[PDB]
C-alpha cells in the first residue's frame, strides 16, 4: 500500500530539532482550519514518508497545529456528495487516512499531541493516534467525536481507538453514541487526554519534556499503545468475556429505547463497528470500521444531516436571513416581562449570556420564583462541575427581580411573555413604552397572534416584533423571529444579533397567523387526532410519534399544548378563512378536540386529557378512550401512520414556503428541528421531501407519489402543492 | 412409507440447579446411564443394528462440546458404526432428535436409531455457547431480540391472562406432577441415577415444590434476573407490538420452569427392525411440523405448528385424546389453549416443567417418553406433542398408541 | 418413496487461516450472503414453502453459537416458519445436513429444505467448544483419544504410504484444483464473498498453492503443532494397533488439508415442490449411509461407509462415475482408494482441501456440490461423497444427476 491516494499545498511545517523530536506543526493555509480535507492527506503522507526514511535521527514526534484550533472535521463538501457507486473511493480514502496514523502510531517512539485548541472528529482521532495527549485549558476548546450528528461515524480510527482504550461500553455510552464534546478539563477526567497546561506556549515544551522523561524512564515501551502489547486486556473485557457477554445483549435494547425505534442508522452502525471491532486484531477492527463508515457516507440520512447540521447550519449562523448592511447596537439592559417559566427561562440565557436583565410579574413573589428558577439551575451547573462559583454569581447577580414599572427605566431590550391574549398583551406593553428606552425592542414571546395585531397596542410599531421561545429555554436552541408589516429591518437585525449572542439559532419569519412552528406542529397533532378519532389505537398513535424520530409522542404533546387552545386556534383559523370571503373546511381533528373538552378532559394542565396524571407525573392513558373514539376498529400500518404525521408537517412547510412566511429552505430545515421537533434524520421538512426515500422511490417525485398515496386514503389535505409538481 | 415406531422412552430424573444432587455428574455420564438401562432391558438386541445417535443440547460446550452424541456412544461400548451426532433447535432440540430419527427411519436409510438429548444446566448455564442473535448488535437491533419471559409477560398482557391465572396453571402443575409421582406413572420410565459404585445420586424430581400454595405464588416477585432484569427490553417488544401501551409482568420463578438438568433417550425403529429384535413397539410417529411464528414474542410458536401436524395427519383437535405442551412458561400453555380451545383436562395431565424443571435440550424427548406412558396408562389412541422454540419457533409431533 | 432432489449447490470462496481475507467477516454474514444469492436467483420463489434450514457447524461457540441457522434465517428476511436448527457431527456435518434434509423430504413431513455449513476457523478455532472424549481424563484414558493427524500417519505406516507418496498426491491436488479454477469448473457456484457495499472481499480459494513443487513438499517438516506436538499420543496408538513397531510421520502442513473460512449452502425438496416452484432439479439423491470404524485410527470411516450405501442403492464400486473424498490427510485418500480399487481419474477431480481448504462445518456440503457441478459438467451418471470423521465415523452419499 501507501500513505498516498493515488499514484495539493502543503499544510503541515517540519522541524527536527538537534535532540531529534520532529514537530509537526498543521497549518493549512487554504482555511482558518485544519481539516481532513486532499492537501491534508498529501501532506501528511509526504510527512510519514520522511518519518520512516529518517527514523534512524529521529526520537520522538510533537504533533501541533498552528492554527487557532488544533484540527476540526473532515471535509463535508466532499462526503456529502458520495454516491453508492463511489463506495470504493470512499473506504480507499478513509483507508488511506489511517494507514498513515497507524504508522505514527507504530513508528517504535513516542508521539505527543499539542492540543491548543479544538479537536473535533478527525482532530482528536489524530490525537488518538498518539501515545500521549497534552490540551491547553483554555475557553472555548471541545474535544470530542461528533461524527454521529451528521450521521456518520468515526472513520479515522475514533471507534477502534476509543473502544481499545475504554472498552465497548464506556466508550459507546460516553463518547461515540451522541458525539459528545467535553472541556479540556472534562476530557482529562474520561482519560480522552492525559494531562494540561495553562496556557498554549506551554504545549509544545511540555510535549518535549514528556518525549524526553518517557525515552529515560520507560524505554522498551516508548511509542508502544496499550492494544500493542503482548497481555493487553481491554477494559470491560471483551465480546467472549462472561463479564461482558452477560451484558451485552441490552446494548442495542439500550440503544432502541434511546432512540425509539426511529430509522437513524448512524448508532446502530457505530455499536455494530465497536463490537465487531473488538473481537478481532486491531487493523482488522480498523478496516471493518472503514466498511460501516463507507455504508452511512453513501447513504440517504447522512446526506440530510450532513445537508442540516453543516450546510444549512452554517449558511443560518452566517447571517443568511439577516438584513444586509445594518450594522450592530449593543443591549444595555433586558427587561421580561412574565416571570412563568418562558420567561423565567428567557431572563436565564440572557444573563448567562452576559446581560443585565429585568424580570417583572404582578407579584414580587412570583418574579422572585422566576429568578429561582436560574437559581436551580445555576445550584445543577455547580454540582456538575460545569460551572464556577464566582461566574455562577456574575450569573445570578445580572438578574433583577421586580414588581415595579418604573424599574425598566435603561431597559432598550423587552421581551414579553405573558398569556397568548392581544388585549393582554396590549395592556402589558402599554404600562412600560413609556418608561423603557426611546429605541427599545419591543418583543413579543408570541406563538401564533398575528404580531402586525399585536404591535397596534404600542406607538412606535416600527420597533415591535416576534421573538418566539420554546420551552424549555434554557436547552431549546431555536428563536423565531416573526417581522409585523412596519417592523423595521433595523429591529429585526437587533433581536437576529440578540440571538447569536445568547447562543441560539435564528430564524426569520414573515407575519401569518400561525407563524412556522406553531402552524406546522399543528398539523402534526390534528394528524394523531384524526387518527383517534378514525379508531386508531392511542398505543400505535404514540408508537408512530415516537418510531417517526419525534422527541414526544403527539398525544403527550397534545396535552401539554393544551386543547382548549388547540380550540381557540381552530377558532381563529375558521374566523380568518370566512372574514377573507372563503368557506372554512374543518380539520377532522376538531371534532376530538371538541369531544375531549365536553368530557373535562382538556389536557395536563387541567390535571386529565389524552393521559391520566397523579402526583404531577402521567400515568398512562385514559382507560375511557378506547370506548369513546373506537380504538381498533381502525388497523392502517404503522408506516402509514408514520407517514401521514410526517407529510403533513412537509407539505405544510411547503405551503409556508409559497406563501411567502419563510425565505429560505435553511430556516425552513432548522426550525422544523429545532423548534417543531422534526426528526434529525431527514435533515428538517423541507429536506424530506427532496431526500425522501420509501417504497416509491427517492426524491421529490417519489415523495410527491407516497403523497398522492396518502391522499387517496386518507383525505385530499395530502395532496402536493403545485410547486412540488413537474 | 416406512413407518417408524417408538419402542423404548426413558428419562433420568431432574436434578435442581442450586444443591442440586446432579451437580456433580458430568453430563456425559448421564447419557451413559441411560444406555445402560435400555441395554439392561434389551442384552440380547443386536446393536450393530443400531446406525445413529441423535442427542439435543442448547449449549453444546465444554462438558456439552465435541459431538457429546458421539462420545456416549464410545463410552457405552456401543459399536463404532452407532454414529452420534448432536444438535440444536433451542428448548426443541430433544423433540427435533426424535422427529429426525423417526423421518430417518422413514426414508429407509436407517433402520434402528437412538434419539434423545441432555443438558446440565448446574453445569452448563443458559448462554454459555454465546449466538449473534442476542450478542451481534447488527443483528440483535435488527431482529429486536428480547429476553423469552419478556415475551411470556406481552402474551398475558396481550390475552388478558393475570397474575393469579399463571399462578393458578403454576399450582396445578405442581398437583398433577404431585399426583403422577404418587400414583406410580413415572416408576418404569425415571431412571435413578448412580455413581460408579451403584450409590443412588437421585432417584426423583427434586425441584418439585408440592407443598406449593396459592397464597405462596401470590407473594413472589416478577422475574428480576438475567438479561430480563437489564434494560430496554420492553420498549423493543412494545415497538414491534406497538398497539400495548405496557407489559404486565406477571410470571416469577413460581410459574416458570425450572433450572434442572436431565437427560433423555429413545429408540425408534422400523417394524423390520423391531421384529428382528423381538421388540414391541409402544407408538408410531403419526407426523411432526416444523412452523414458527413472531420471533419478537418468540414463545407463540406451538400453534401455527400444532396446526400443521395436524393437516399433515388428517386430524382435528378433537382427534387427539393428550396435549403435551412444554411449561416454560404458564402463559405459554393458557395462550396455546386459548388459540386452539383445548380442554383442561387434555392439557399436560401429568404436570409440566414449572413442577419438574426444563433441562433445555433434553425436554423434548422428556415429554415425548411421558405421553407415550400415559396414552398406555390410560389405553387412549392419540397424542400431540408440542414445544415453544426461541426465535419464534415452533415444533410439533404426533404419535399413535401401538 | 418420496424422491429427494438437489435444486441449487452453492458455496463461498474458501478464504485462508493467515491474513485471510474472511476473517473480518462474521460466520453469519457468510451465511446469509448465499441466502441472498439464492433468492437472486429465484426471486419469485415462495419461501414459506421453505420449512427449515439445517447447517453443519463444528464449533458452535462464540460468532457460530446459539443456533447459527435460525440466525440466519431471521437475518436474511427468511420467513419465520422456516425453521432452524445446527448440527455437529465433525468433519461430516455439513452432508450430514444434506443427508438429514434428504431424509425428511423422503418422510414427506418436510418439501422444501436448506441444507449446508458454515466455519470460519480463523475466527472460532478448532477445539473452541471442547469435549469430553479430548478434554475429560476418564473418557479420553478409556477411550484411547489421539490427534487425526497421528491416525493418518499410523494408516499411512500400516499400508506402507511413503512420505513422497503421499506428497505425489498432494501435487496432483493442487493441480487438479488449478486446472479446475482456471477451466471454468467452478465459475456458477462460487459465490464472491462481498461487504455492505457491494465492495469485495474474496472471489477465490486464496488457501491454493498453484506453484507448489514435488521438491518444495519434500522440504516441509512433519506436522509439529496442535495437539500432535504434546506426549504421549503416539504410544495410545501404538498399544491398540500394537503390531506397528513405529509411526511414520510422513504428514505435514502440504499433505494436510488447509485451516480455512466458508459456507455452503444447499437448496433439497421432492419433485412436487419444485415442480410448484418453477424448479428444475440437478440431482437425485440416491441413498445415505452412516457407519464407523475404529475411533483410534480414527480416519478410516469412509470405507465401510461407502460399502453400506453401495448396497444400499443395489449398486457397485463400477457404478460409480465419480468418487469424492474430502482431503483432511493424503493417506486417508489413498487408503480409501486402496480399499475399494478406486482409479485415480475417478477420485477428486477437481482438486481437494488440501489445495482449497478443509472448512469443517461447511466442508461436507461444499464437496457434495462439487460433483453436482462436475456430474452436469461430463453428463455422468452418479457419485459417492465421503468424508473421515472424528471418533472414527464415516457418513457416505450416493446422487445421481437429473
Amino acid at each position: 500500500s501507501s500513505h498516498h491516494h493515488h499514484h495539493p499545498d502543503n499544510t503541515i511545517q517540519w522541524d527536527k530539532d538537534a535532540d531529534g523530536i520532529v514537530t509537526l506543526t498543521m497549518d493549512d493555509p487554504s482555511g482558518s482550519t485544519n481539516v481532513m480535507n486532499e492537501a491534508y492527506i498529501e501532506s501528511m503522507g509526504k510527512a510519514v514518508d520522511r518519518l520512516v526514511a529518517e527514523k534512524d535521527s529521529i526520537t520522538g514526534v510533537v504533533v501541533a497545529s498552528a492554527k487557532k484550533t488544533f484540527f476540526a472535521g473532515g471535509d463535508v463538501k466532499t462526503m456529502i456528495q458520495a454516491r453508492p457507486e463511489d463506495a470504493g473511493d470512499v473506504f480507499n480514502t478513509v483507508e488511506t487516512i489511517k494507514r498513515q496514523l497507524r504508522t505514527l502510531e507504530t513508528l517504535g517512539k513516542p508521539v505527543v499531541a499539542a492540543i491548543n485548541g479544538a479537536a473535533l472528529g478527525g482532530g482528536l482521532e489524530i490525537a488518538l493516534a498518539c501515545h500521549h495527549r497534552i490540551a491547553a485549558d483554555v475557553k472555548g476548546s471541545q474535544l470530542g467525536l461528533p461524527e454521529v450528528t451528521l450521521g456518520l461515524l468515526p472513520g479515522g480510527g475514533g471507534v477502534t481507538r476509543t473502544v481499545r482504550m475504554f472498552g465497548i461500553q464506556n466508550a459507546f455510552v460516553s463518547v461515540l453514541a451522541q458525539g459528545t464534546r467535553f472541556k479540556p478539563a472534562k476530557a482529562k477526567e474520561i482519560g480522552l487526554v492525559d494531562e494540561l497546561v495553562a496556557t498554549v506556549e506551554e504545549l509544545v515544551p511540555a510535549a518535549k519534556a514528556w518525549i524526553k522523561e518517557e525515552l529515560k524512564a520507560n524505554p522498551d515501551g516508548a511509542g508502544v499503545q496499550p492494544w500493542d502489547k503482548k497481555g493487553y486486556k481491554m477494559p470491560g473485557g471483551t465480546p467472549s468475556s462472561p463479564g461482558l457477554a452477560a451484558i451485552l445483549p441490552s446494548f442495542p435494547s439500550n440503544l432502541r429505547k434511546q432512540l425509539k425505534g426511529a430509522p437513524m442508522p448512524a448508532p446502530r452502525a457505530i455499536l455494530a463497528a465497536a463490537v465487531e471491532g473488538a473481537q478481532v486484531d486491531f487493523d482488522t477492527a480498523s478496516r471493518i470500521e472503514s466498511r460501516y463508515f463507507a455504508s452511512l457516507v453513501t447513504g440517504q440520512v447522512a446526506k440530510n444531516m450532513m445537508q442540516a447540521f453543516f450546510f444549512d447550519l452554517q449558511a443560518i449562523n452566517a447571517g443568511g436571513s439577516r438584513p444586509e448592511g445594518i450594522g450592530k447596537t449593543p443591549i444595555k439592559r433586558i427587561g421580561v416581562l412574565g416571570a412563568g417559566m418562558m420567561g423565567a427561562g428567557i431572563a436565564y440565557v440572557s444573563a448567562k449570556a452576559g446581560y443585565e436583565v429585568v424580570l417583572k410579574d404582578v407579584s414580587l413573589e412570583a418574579a422572585a420564583k422566576g429568578k429561582g428558577y436560574s437559581e436551580k439551575l445555576e445550584a445543577k451547573a455547580l454540582e456538575r462541575g460545569r460551572t464556577t462559583q464566582e461566574r455562577s454569581d456574575a450569573l445570578l447577580a445580572r438578574i433583577t427581580p421586580t414588581a415595579d414599572a418604573a424599574d425598566f427605566k435603561g431597559v432598550d431590550f423587552v421581551i414579553e411573555a405573558v398569556f397568548e391574549n392581544q388585549e393582554l398583551k396590549h395592556k402589558v406593553f402599554g404600562e412600560i413604552e413609556d418608561i423603557v428606552e426611546p429605541n427599545a425592542i419591543l418583543g413579543s414571546n408570541t406563538s401564533t397572534l398575528p404580531i402586525t395585531g399585536l404591535a397596534t397596542g404600542v406607538k412606535r410599531q416600527e420597533d415591535f416584533i416576534g421573538i418566539h421561545f420554546f420551552s424549555p429555554v434554557d436547552k431549546m436552541p431555536l428563536v423565531e423571529i416573526i417581522k409585523g408589516e412596519k417592523t423595521s429591518d433595523e429591529a429585526l437585525a437587533r433581536v437576529f444579533d440578540y440571538t447569536l449572542a445568547i447562543g441560539k439559532t435564528p430564524i426569520v419569519v414573515n407575519d401569518s397567523r400561525g407563524f412556522f412552528t406553531s402552524r406546522v406542529i399543528g398539523t402534526f397533532v390534528n394528524e394523531a387526532l384524526a387518527m383517534l378519532g378514525e379508531g386508531v389505537e392511542p398505543a400505535s398513535i404514540e408508537q408512530a410519534g415516537s418510531q417517526a424520530g419525534y422527541p414526544a409522542p403527539p398525544l403527550q404533546l397534545s396535552d401539554e399544548l393544551n386543547l382548549e387552545l388547540m380550540h381557540k386556534i381552530a377558532v381563529a383559523t375558521r374566523k380568518g378563512v370566512e372574514d377573507a370571503g372563503g368557506t372554512y373546511q374543518p380539520h377532522p381533528a376538531e371534532a376530538v378536540v371538541e369531544k375531549m373538552i365536553e368530557l373535562g378532559r382538556s389536557g395536563r394542565l387541567k390535571g386529565a386529557g389524552f393521559y391520566e396524571y397523579a402526583d404531577g407525573k402521567r400515568s398512562g392513558l385514559w382507560p375511557g378512550l378506547r370506548e369513546t373514539f373506537k380504538s381498533g376498529s381502525s388497523q392502517p400500518p404503522l408506516q402509514d401512520m408514520i407517514d401521514r404525521m410526517l407529510f403533513a408537517e412537509a407539505l405544510e412547510t411547503q405551503k409556508c414556503l409559497d406563501e411567502g412566511v419563510l425565505t429560505s429552505t435553511a430556516d425552513a430545515n432548522i426550525g422544523s428541528i429545532m423548534g417543531i421537533g422534526f426528526p434529525p434524520w431527514t435533515g428538517g421538512s423541507a429536506q424530506f421531501i427532496v431526500g425522501y426515500s420509501g417504497p416509491a422511490g427517492t426524491g421529490k417525485a417519489a415523495f410527491v407519489a407516497r403523497a398522492r398515496e396518502l391522499a387517496a386514503a386518507y383525505g385530499d389535505r395530502f395532496l402536493p402543492p403545485e410547486s412540488l409538481l413537474s | 412409507s416406512e413407518e417408524a415406531f417408538i419402542y423404548e422412552a426413558i428419562r433420568t430424573p431432574r436434578g435442581k440447579q442450586k444443591n442440586g444432587s446432579l451437580h456433580e455428574v458430568k453430563p456425559l455420564s448421564l447419557v451413559v446411564g441411560l444406555i445402560d438401562e435400555l441395554r439392561k432391558r434389551h442384552p440380547d438386541l443386536d446393536e450393530n443394528l443400531i446406525s445413529d445417535v441423535i442427542l439435543g443440547c442448547v449449549s453444546p460446550v465444554g462438558d456439552q462440546g465435541g459431538d457429546i452424541a458421539r462420545a456416549a456412544v464410545l463410552a457405552s461400548g456401543m459399536p463404532v458404526t452407532s454414529g452420534g451426532v448432536q444438535l440444536n433447535r433451542f428448548c426443541a432440540s430433544g423433540l427435533e432428535a426424535v422427529n429426525t430419527a423417526a423421518q430417518k427411519v422413514r426414508s429407509g436409510w436407517d433402520d434402528l436409531v437412538l434419539a434423545g438429548g441432555v443438558e446440565s444446566m448446574s453445569r452448563v448455564p443458559m448462554g454459555s455457547d454465546g449466538g449473534a442473535m442476542g450478542l451481534d448488535p447488527a443483528t440483535n437491533y435488527d431482529v429486536m431480540f428480547v429476553p423469552q419471559s419478556i415475551g411470556a409477560d406481552l402474551i398475558a398482557t396481550i390475552e388478558g391472562f393475570s397474575r393469579e391465572d399463571v399462578d393458578a396453571y403454576a399450582l396445578r402443575s405442581q398437583q398433577k406432577a404431585a399426583e403422577a409421582w404418587s400414583g406410580g406413572y413415572f416408576a418404569k420410565s425415571v431412571v435413578p441415577v448412580r455413581d460408579q459404585n451403584g450409590l443412588l445420586i437421585l432417584d426423583h424430581d427434586e425441584h418439585m415444590r408440592p407443598d406449593t400454595t396459592k397464597e405462596g405464588l401470590a407473594k413472589l416477585k416478577p422475574a428480576f434476573e438475567g438479561l430480563a432484569a437489564l434494560g430496554g427490553f420492553d420498549d423493543v417488544a412494545l415497538q414491534k407490538y406497538h398497539w400495548v401501551e405496557k407489559i404486565n409482568h406477571v410470571h416469577t420463578g413460581g410459574n416458570s420452569s425450572g433450572i434442572v438438568d436431565g437427560a433423555a433417550l429413545v429408540m425408534i425403529g422400523s417394524a423390520a427392525a423391531g421384529k428382528l429384535q423381538g421388540l414391541t413397539p409402544r407408538a408410531r410417529i403419526v407426523a411432526t411440523a416444523t412452523s414458527g411464528a413472531d420471533p419478537v414474542i418468540m414463545l407463540t410458536g406451538p400453534t401455527p405448528a400444532t396446526r400443521k401436524v395436524l393437516d399433515r395427519a388428517g386430524l382435528t383437535v378433537d382427534d387427539i385424546d393428550l396435549f403435551e405442551l412444554n411449561e416454560a412458561f404458564a402463559s405459554v400453555v393458557l395462550k396455546f389453549q386459548k388459540d386452539l380451545n383445548i380442554p383442561d383436562e387434555k392439557l399436560n395431565v401429568n404436570g409440566g416443567a414449572i413442577a419438574m424443571g426444563h433441562p433445555l435440550g433434553a425436554t423434548g424427548a422428556m415429554i415425548l417418553g411421558t405421553m407415550v406412558d400415559e396414552l398406555e396408562r390410560r389405553n387412549a389412541r392419540r397424542a400431540l406433542i408440542t414445544l415453544c422454540i426461541g426465535g419464534g419457533m415452533g415444533v410439533a409431533t404426533i404419535i399413535e398408541r401401538v
